[PDB]
């Protein structure tokens, strides 16, 4: 068996003006035979949006913790985590698991609903902070991913124009691959009203 | 000699009460009032701001509210640094609950967790008990409302409407009357302000000297929506039930 | 062979109340005058600095410790008792707060720190309360400006001025009078060196004062002129010339 | 009564507790020792009480090594006296596996030093009932200390402690300062002999055994020996020539 | 509880017994200690008494020399002085391998302080009556001198006294100091400020001393010493003739 | 080790002679083979007249060290002034209890004035042992014959000098692990004389 | 005033000793009476021992502690346990680590160091029990005697237990006589119950109350009880 | 990356460059390789990403800890000790290489750390994959009589000949002057010489090759 690529996974975040979009496959898969078309890997608390790609039982512990962190949290302080105050949270957090043996890649996603900023921010196995706003990406298929958004993506988009290229960039890197089939959605957050589309894609 | 310093006041007495417990009893009298009203459409929460200096400020009103989850909210009668010590262990409480079994902690096991630490204290360890009181607002769909009192000797008991604090009895004997089998908020709201307004210690009655929240079934999300309102929105409350003086 | 004591030395007494927490309340009242404004636009603490040998100095003491950066901290009781409790509270702030985080900690937050702290050692025996009542005054960008109390028992509250130290209620009182809606922090500075001048007799001077505002952060204050990589103070202590100037000018 | 006769958890207003005072006492019950300090060496002298026909001699002697070059001789309780050589005898141990060189004088007066003054700042752990006087030679030249139940200590040229401490401090400054220091190492030993004999009048009830030892540079030759044999009897003889009472 | 007179607490008067009573006896080994700053140096003089001729003076001190650079002067009973100088000398050692940097005098000071505070709250443990002087030249903030009290409370100095006859070297001190406005001696060379420490001790204590009585320790940049007896001799002897 | 490849001179002696002591040491930090420092401290105070020589691995050797220092400033402040050999000691505890994980050749030279000046070589192992002189680092065995013949109890303090920085500079000839200054550190009773001599000038004489 | 005193064990009194002591000290003439008694070759013990009643029968209380070292009591049953069991550990050690038989002044300095530190805190106590140990060695038969105050003296006879002083005035009368006699078994157990009988006043000499016990040069650890004692009577 | 430091007569120079790559492709342009521990106590760190930042927030935190408690400037040889122990404790599990800069009272200093366990001190010191091209420039244009406008184009130089022939080192460069006697200057993106990965433009997507299986929308809420 493989590390991280059991079940695969992919994600992807653009930035744009006042939106940004985050995207993920829905492939759960038992080595190459996939199994589901169905496997959230994407969360969220409140307008902080959270995916982490690689091996599920990882991404459910993590999702879990961060949960827990940010509630008992927004409890005391008695309002919402920002997505820079969760980015902070989250690198401490993996700092203490780069010891233990987790395989994860989490991106960060969300706007800040009093700074008024589309923010984006990412995070590896190593558990680095990445400060960039344009696209980052994470996965299995990485590699191709930043071949792509690099040369697909155009700074500054309308969520319309935003959607046109995070599903296209998505659905031709995928169709590269074997693990990454098996459904895919994409959601387009403006931090009052979110669109979810799903999109209709190949699989094995 | 270490037990030449001992008094074991922690153990029974030749009255079979335990010292230390009643004296704790005492000093939930002598601290604000809180009442605890559930009607089967919302909960109604107050608790009473004595001390209440105009450089003391109207910007607050989570200080003796908490909410414990983000169904579940208690009102304080005490101090706020006993319940301090409690509240950060019920939060965390509740965070266990969800993580193992994702889904809202059941507002009667979790103050059993509390009684039980309560109790422990004064069993074993040499230790003062906790001074305070709660009286626990939250919802379950398993039962409802549910509303709880624990006190502090770790004893706990369920009430469809409950005071404590000062003038318990008072209070109680009114509540007793002007308690209808049918129920609404709104109403409950009416009923809650009625009350207060005759157990204050002090002449006719402000909102200042009140601090205040309701449980209606949603607002901004599909239901359970726990509003605190602060000093200000609580002035305009007491003109609309018409206690306008 | 010992460590085997935790018999507590904070027992209910027959009116419930509790008899070293009695104890400390005079402590606060035998201590010096420290007073705090909040003008909504910033925080102003001030105390006397007094000293106990004519050979000392009170200009070389200090009673506004930092506690974090942009949050500065002052106290009536006893001077052992603070410094343990600063010692302690600058560890947890930092601990907690920039190492699970690295946004400098809310206001609100630390006091809930320092609290549990002193309540902790009023639970246990073999350690007693501290003895002691802060303001803890700071600045955070998500609260504004915040002003908080912490009594002896671990107990909080906010305001939006308070004073402590002798003759409390009566500089309080002072305050209420002289000062109403919201007003500048320079005005504030202005009134605040007035209310302590009435409290203080026998000491005038800007040597024995100190007074410090939190109200602006600048690259001054930085400690470097480049970009901003952290928030920094937003602490300033006001100095012995500045606060002569004042006096005068009263 | 004051509550520091069974306390050694708070502060006295005689700058020390009762209980301390009560372990200097039954110092003062015991039976004498000295030490003299020479000018190539250290002398350690002792009376042990003969009460009874069925004693053993030199196999109950309170005279206690630590290594092979310090001498411990103590006046007080027996059962103190040799807890403490036992633990000193550890931290010698501990020392000269870690440091590997003996130990010197002056630093083994800090060892014991601070494991007897923390049994004063706790009401737990029992003071001693003994003072210790202890020295020989070392690599700084040779020293003669002595360890009070306070944890006191100083350097000395000439010590005393049990019974008949006035009185033989008395004789001791005397002849100390009459030579430069109670000359070399074999005279002190008939001087010795002569102050346990003076101090057995304020014992003068049951008899005694002179029981002498010494560590001397030029006279053992760094190593620390009982004295004994055809030396002691020789001591005892010049003593009953010159005091005859 | 119900107790303050077998373990330690707040007292309503609000002067605590245990602290006040240390306060007082410290002063059970006959001695009297004055600390001065030179504008380059720190002088202690000390008082010694020697009460048998079964005692040598040369094991006898006060001081106890912390590191290399720091002095500190204990007036206390001996054997809590020593206990203090074993703790004070360990954690500044500790320190020293650990940040790289010779303790301060304040630092060291803050730290015993609150460790006493926190044995005064310690009802199985009793605080330590010592008061502790700690002095050094310091060349990140000149010659300094900075004072401890078994409280818990410190607080810096421009020179300071103890022992019962404090007020009397105090005034000395006051007047010098009003004299000239200034909170130091500015006297070139450490021998100076030694002899003028000595006229001052001798006017205060009103006698005269002798190479056995006092105990005299200079700090000096980035390192310390205490002075011998054939030295102490030399500043006794070049005062008798000013006049 | 530790981890990786970290090295030293390799090149180390503590000579005695009338006044004292005098030892010497090439200085260059080298991790692989780019050269991490030209010019280092391989003479390391671990107390005023107790100084050691540094070889093995340069980190695991400034670890042991400052656990050293850190056990002598307390030795000195509540029992005293230490000997070479109790110096010794310390390392060799470190030494031997670490051999397994770590790799450190000590030579601790001292000057006392009431034995003179004395030399202790610590094993990679861990050991204590007294020699009139020692040589150590690996380049110690092309100039063993060298420093046997020319090495005598009594000679003056420039004559010393010329001893060591001939030994030395033969060493780093023929050695391609040393290079940069030459250090030497003289514990006399004249004080602590640090002696540097740059690149041109021990090749020359 | 009293209750002061007795109620803790980290304390002193005005007389140079805590008041649990003499109290301790008391307990060991509460023990039923022995004597032991040596000429320095052997060692021998000999023991009264009472039993409740006469439906009660005789328990042990002189206790192999190796096959050349032993002990008897004399006060509290519960506590002489607690140190025979130490010193049977601390036999056996002697054994195994060292190849050493135990000598008596080794073993009694280590029983006092846990004596001493039970007085060194609350809810430890003082053993109030007394041994006479004996054993054979290398430097000849020995004859100690151990009290829970931690004094540890070697006697060349003695006697603990109510009425020691009977025996032992007869022991320092015969001692002369007996270290003389050397090399003899049956010599010294003759002795010892010629001595016991000077202790007894109020109680009777018996076969089966009677209890003698022996190590020595050509003899490890071996009792003679019940029975056995008649033929030296 | 290419991280550098230089003693001049009047202060300290440190510098480095700030491209984070995952393979030849530009991950970001701008992470920050210099960070700050305190106003004055800077530090750059080279090698695996998350381990040199995590070191130097804890150290970060231990430090401002000390300096609060001291009521005095916190010393470089603190940051530097506190580094070493770490080190020394996971035995090269942390994998940091840095370059400790910083004033105080005492001067200015310049040491060097590498993940090995070993320090030094230097004049200059450089690290990094960029570290043979850049200590080359350094030593050879380093010279007596040092100064701030020559020390920051020294600075340039070197990181710019890491860039150069290091070319997984690329993009901005940032600068940080620290000055005894003034305020230190960080410079964010002194220069801004090279650029990203090769694009050939893209353009607008038609709409009748992009299709949507099923949509809904949805909302965000918080209690």
């Amino acid at each position: 068996s493989d590390p991280s690529s059991i079940n695969g996974g992919i994600v992807v975040a653009m930035t744009g003006k006042d939106c940004v979009a985050i995207a993920c496959d829905l492939r759960l898969g038992s080595q190459s035979l996939g199994v589901s078309n169905k496997f959230e890997k994407i969360f969220h608390y409140g307008h902080v949006f959270l995916g982490i790609t690689g091996l599920a039982t990882d991404v459910t512990t993590l999702n879990e913790m961060f949960r827990y962190k940010t509630n008992l949290y927004k409890l005391k302080e008695e309002r919402a985590i920002e997505p820079e105050t969760f980015t902070q949270l989250v690198s401490s957090s993996l700092y203490e698991r780069r010891f233990g043996p987790y395989f994860v890649g989490p991106v960060v996603a969300g706007i800040n609903s009093k700074s008024g900023k589309p923010f984006i921010a990412g995070f590896d196995l190593i558990g680095c902070i990445d400060e960039a706003k344009d696209f980052i990406v994470s996965g299995t298929a990485s590699d191709q991913l930043f071949g792509m958004c690099e040369s697909l993506y155009e700074p500054n988009l309308e969520p319309e124009d935003l959607f046109e290229t995070i599903s296209q960039a998505l659905l031709n890197a995928a169709d590269r691959d074997a693990l990454s089939g098996w459904g895919a959605v994409v959601y387009i957050i403006k931090k009052d009203e979110v669109v979810k589309r799903y999109l209709k894609m190949r699989q094995d | 000699g270490s037990r030449r310093y001992d008094s074991r006041t922690t153990i029974f007495s030749p009255e079979g009460r335990l010292y230390q417990v009643e004296y704790a009893l005492e000093s939930i009298s002598h601290a604000g009032t809180a009442i605890g009203i559930m009607a089967s459409d919302g909960i109604v929460l107050a608790a009473e701001r004595k001390v209440t200096s105009t450089l003391l400020e109207q910007d607050t009103s989570t200080e003796k509210l908490y909410k414990l989850n983000d169904k579940i909210a208690v009102a304080v009668a005490g101090l706020t640094a006993d319940a301090e010590i409690l509240i950060n262990t019920a939060r965390i409480h509740a965070q266990n609950y969800l993580k193992t079994y994702n889904e809202d902690i059941p507002v009667e096991i979790l103050v059993r967790r509390l009684s039980d630490i309560k109790q422990g204290y004064t069993q074993h360890g040499g230790l003062r008990p906790f001074g305070v009181s709660f009286i626990y607002a939250g919802y379950d769909d398993r039962y409802g409302y549910q509303l709880y009192t624990s006190n502090p000797s770790g004893n706990y008991t369920g009430w469809k409407a409950i005071s404590v604090g000062a003038n318990t009895s008072a209070a109680q004997t009114l509540l007793q009357m002007d308690y209808k089998d049918d129920m609404k908020v709104d109403d409950a709201i009416e009923l809650a302000l009625k009350t207060l307004s005759k157990t204050t210690d002090s002449s006719a009655l402000t909102y200042d000297r009140l601090e205040f929240a309701t449980i209606r079934k949603g607002a901004n999300d599909g239901e359970v929506y726990q509003k605190i309102f602060k000093p200000q929105e609580i002035k305009d409350i007491l003109v609309k039930t018409g206690i306008t003086k | 062979m010992t460590d085997r004591y935790s018999f507590s030395l904070t027992t209910f007494s027959p009116s419930g109340k509790l008899g070293q927490i009695d104890y400390a309340l005079t402590a606060v009242k035998q201590g010096v005058t420290s007073l705090g404004i909040k003008a909504t636009n910033g925080v102003v603490i001030a105390t006397e600095k007094k000293s106990s040998s004519p050979l000392a100095m009170s200009e070389t003491l200090s009673k506004v410790s930092l506690l974090t950066p942009d949050i500065g901290a002052v106290y009536s009781g006893m001077g052992p008792d603070y410094r343990v409790l600063v010692d302690k509270s600058r560890k947890v702030a930092h601990t907690s707060y920039k190492r699970i985080y690295g946004e400098y900690p809310p206001t609100k937050l630390l006091v809930s720190e320092v609290a549990k702290i002193m309540q902790e050692a009023t639970q246990s025996g073999g350690v007693r309360p501290f003895g002691v009542s802060l303001l803890i005054a700071g600045h955070d960008e998500f609260n504004g400006f915040s002003l908080y109390q912490v009594d002896p028992s671990g107990s909080y509250f906010p305001w939006k001025a308070t004073a402590i130290g002798k003759g409390s209620v009566a500089a309080k009182t002072f305050l209420e009078k002289r000062w109403n809606d919201e007003l500048e922090l320079e005005d504030a500075i202005h009134i605040a060196l007035l209310t302590l001048k009435e409290s203080v007799e026998g000491e005038f001077n800007g040597d024995t004062i100190e007074l410090a505002i939190i109200g602006d952060e600048n690259p001054d204050l930085l400690g470097y002129t480049g970009i901003p990589t952290d928030k920094g103070p937003r602490f300033r202590k006001l100095t012995s010339q500045e606060i002569n100037d004042r006096l005068e000018a009263l | 009564g004051t509550g520091y006769d069974l306390s050694n958890s708070v502060f006295s207003p005689d700058g020390r507790n009762f209980q301390v005072e009560y372990a200097v006492k039954a110092v003062e019950n015991g039976t004498t020792s000295i030490g003299i300090k020479c000018n190539d060496g250290v002398v350690f002298a002792v009376e042990k009480l003969i009460t009874s026909k069925l004693l053993v001699p030199q196999k109950n002697v309170k005279i206690q090594v630590v290594d092979r070059h310090i001498g411990c001789v103590y006046s007080g309780l027996i059962p103190d006296g040799r807890h403490l050589v036992n633990r000193g005898r550890e931290e010698a141990a501990s020392f000269k596996k870690l440091y590997k060189t003996p130990i010197p004088i002056p630093a083994f007066a800090d060892r014991l030093g601070q494991y007897v003054q923390a049994h004063t700042l706790y009401n737990s752990v029992r003071p001693f009932g003994v003072s210790t006087i202890f020295g020989g030679v070392d690599k700084n030249g040779a020293h003669l200390y002595m360890l009070e139940p306070s944890g006191s200590y100083w350097g000395y040229k000439g010590a005393a402690t049990g019974k008949g401490r006035q009185s033989a401090k008395a004789e001791l400054e005397k002849l100390v300062d009459h030579h430069p220091e109670g000359l070399s190492a074999r005279e002190a030993v008939k001087q010795a002999a002569k102050i346990i004999y003076l101090a057995h009048e304020d014992n003068k009830e049951k008899d005694f055994e002179l029981e002498i030892s010494w560590c001397s540079l030029s006279e053992t030759n760094g190593l620390h020996k009982f004295v004994k044999g055809d030396l002691l009897q020789e001591a005892i003889d010049f003593a009953q020539k010159e005091i005859n009472g | 509880a119900g107790y303050d007179r077998h373990i330690t607490i707040f007292s309503p008067e609000g002067r605590l017994y245990q602290v006040e009573y240390a306060f007082k006896a410290t002063n059970q080994t006959n001695i009297n200690s004055l600390a001065v700053r030179g504008k380059d140096c720190t002088v202690v003089i000390s008082q010694k008494k020697v009460p048998d001729k079964l005692l040598d003076p040369t094991t006898v001190s006060y001081i106890f020399c912390i590191s290399r650079t720091i002095g500190m002067v204990v007036n206390g009973p001996i054997p809590d002085a020593r206990n203090a100088a074993l703790r004070a000398k360990a954690e500044a050692a500790e320190f020293r391998y650990k940040y790289g940097y010779d303790m301060p005098c304040d630092v060291l000071a803050k730290r015993m302080a609150n460790l006493s505070q926190i044995y005064t709250q310690r009802a199985y443990m009793r605080p330590l009556g010592v008061i502790l002087t700690f002095v050094s030249v310091d060349e990140e903030l000149g010659p300094s001198i900075y004072k401890t009290d078994p409280a818990g409370y410190y607080v810096g100095y421009k020179a300071t006294a103890t022992g019962p006859k404090q007020q009397e070297i105090t005034t000395n001190l006051e007047n010098h100091f009003k004299k000239s406005k200034i909170d130091h001696i500015n006297e070139e060379s450490w021998e100076k400020v030694v002899e003028f420490a000595i006229t001052h001790m001798i006017d205060a204590l009103g006698t005269e001393f002798s190479k056995n009585d006092l105990e005299v320790g200079v700090a000096t940049k980035d390192k310390f010493f205490t002075l011998s007896a054939e030295n102490i001799e030399e500043r006794l002897v070049a005062i008798a003739e000013q006049d | 080790l530790k981890k990786g490849e970290v090295s030293l001179g390799t090149s180390i002696m503590a000579v005695t002679f009338k006044d004292g002591v005098i030892l010497g040491a090439d200085s260059r930090t080298t991790t692989g083979a780019y050269i991490a420092n030209r010019v280092t401290d391989k003479l390391t105070r671990v107390h005023d007249k107790i100084w050691c020589c540094r070889s093995g691995s340069a980190a695991d050797t400034q670890a042991i060290a400052d656990i050293v220092q850190y056990h002598l400033e307390l030795y000195t402040s509540q029992y005293g002034t230490p000997s070479t050999e109790t110096a010794a000691s310390v390392f060799k505890e470190l030494c031997y209890e670490n051999k397994d994980n770590l790799t450190a050749g000590i030579i601790v030279a001292g000057y006392d004035d009431k034995n003179k000046g004395e030399v202790y070589t610590i094993p990679l192992g861990g050991s204590v042992h007294k020699l009139p002189y020692a040589i150590a680092g690996s380049g110690s065995t092309f100039i063993y014959g060298y420093c046997d013949k020319n090495f005598r109890e009594n000679m003056s303090k420039e004559e010393t000098v010329d001893f060591i920085k001939h030994s030395l500079s033969q060493a780093i000839k023929w050695d391609g692990s040393s290079g940069g200054v030459i250090r030497m550190v003289v514990l006399t009773a004249a004080g602590v004389e640090r002696l540097i001599f740059y690149p041109d000038e021990y090749e020359q004489l | 005033f009293r209750n002061n005193y007795d109620g803790d064990t980290v304390t002193f009194s005005p007389t140079g000793r805590l008041f649990q002591v003499e109290y301790a000290l008391e307990a060991i003439k509460q023990g039923s009476v022995t004597v032991g008694l040596r000429s320095n070759t052997h060692a021998v013990l000999v023991a009264l021992k009472r039993n409740a009643d006469e439906l009660s029968s005789y328990q042990k209380k002189i206790i192999k502690c190796d096959e050349h070292m032993g002990l008897s009591l004399a006060g509290l049953a519960p506590d002489a346990r607690v140190l025979s069991n130490y010193l049977r550990q601390q036999c056996n050690y002697s054994s195994l680590v060292f190849n050493r038989k135990l000598a008596v002044e080794r073993a009694g300095h280590l029983l006092c160091d846990k004596a001493q530190k039970n007085t060194q805190s609350y809810g430890g106590r003082p053993y109030g029990v007394g041994l006479l140990i004996i054993g054979y060695d290398k430097s000849g038969a020995h004859l100690l005697e151990f009290q829970p105050s931690g004094n540890v003296t070697e006697l060349y006879g003695t006697a603990i237990g109510a009425r020691s002083q009977g025996a032992k005035t007869y022991l320092e009368r015969t001692l002369d006589t007996f270290i003389k006699i050397d090399g003899n078994p049956d010599e010294l157990i003759k002795a010892g119950v010629e001595a016991i009988s000077q202790s007894l006043r109020d109680e009777s000499l018996t076969v089966d109350n009677l209890s003698i016990a022996i190590v020595g040069k050509d003899t490890p650890f071996t009792i003679y009880d019940g029975e056995a004692v008649a033929k030296y009577i | 990356t290419t991280i550098v430091g230089v003693k001049f007569n009047n202060g300290v120079v440190i510098a480095a460059d700030t491209r984070s790559t995952q393979g030849p492709i530009v991950a970001d342009k701008n992470c920050a390789k210099l960070h700050r521990i305190s106003p004055k106590i800077w530090c750059a760190g080279a090698g695996t990403a998350a381990d040199t930042e995590a070191v130097t927030q804890l150290i970060g935190s231990n430090i401002e800890l000390h300096s609060l408690y001291t009521s005095r400037e916190p010393r470089v040889v603190s940051a530097l000790q506190m580094l070493k122990q770490h080190l020394f404790k996971y035995q090269g599990h942390i994998g940091a290489y840095l370059i400790v800069a910083g004033v105080d009272p005492t001067g200015s200093h310049l040491f060097s750390i590498h993940a090995h366990g070993s320090t030094d001190v230097g004049y200059y010191l450089s690290l990094g994959s960029g570290s043979l091209a850049a200590m080359a420039v350094l030593e050879s244009h380093w010279k007596q009589d040092l100064t701030k406008e020559e020390a920051i184009k020294l600075a340039s130089d070197a990181i710019q000949a890491g860039i150069w022939n290091d070319l997984g080192s690329g993009s901005n460069v940032d600068v940080c002057v620290m000055e005894i006697g003034k305020d230190a200057e960080y410079l964010r993106n002194y220069l801004t010489p090279n650029v990203r990965e090769e694009k050939q433009k893209s353009y607008k997507f038609p709409r009748g090759t992009t299709a949507v299986l099923k949509e809904s929308i949805v909302n965000i809420c918080d209690i």
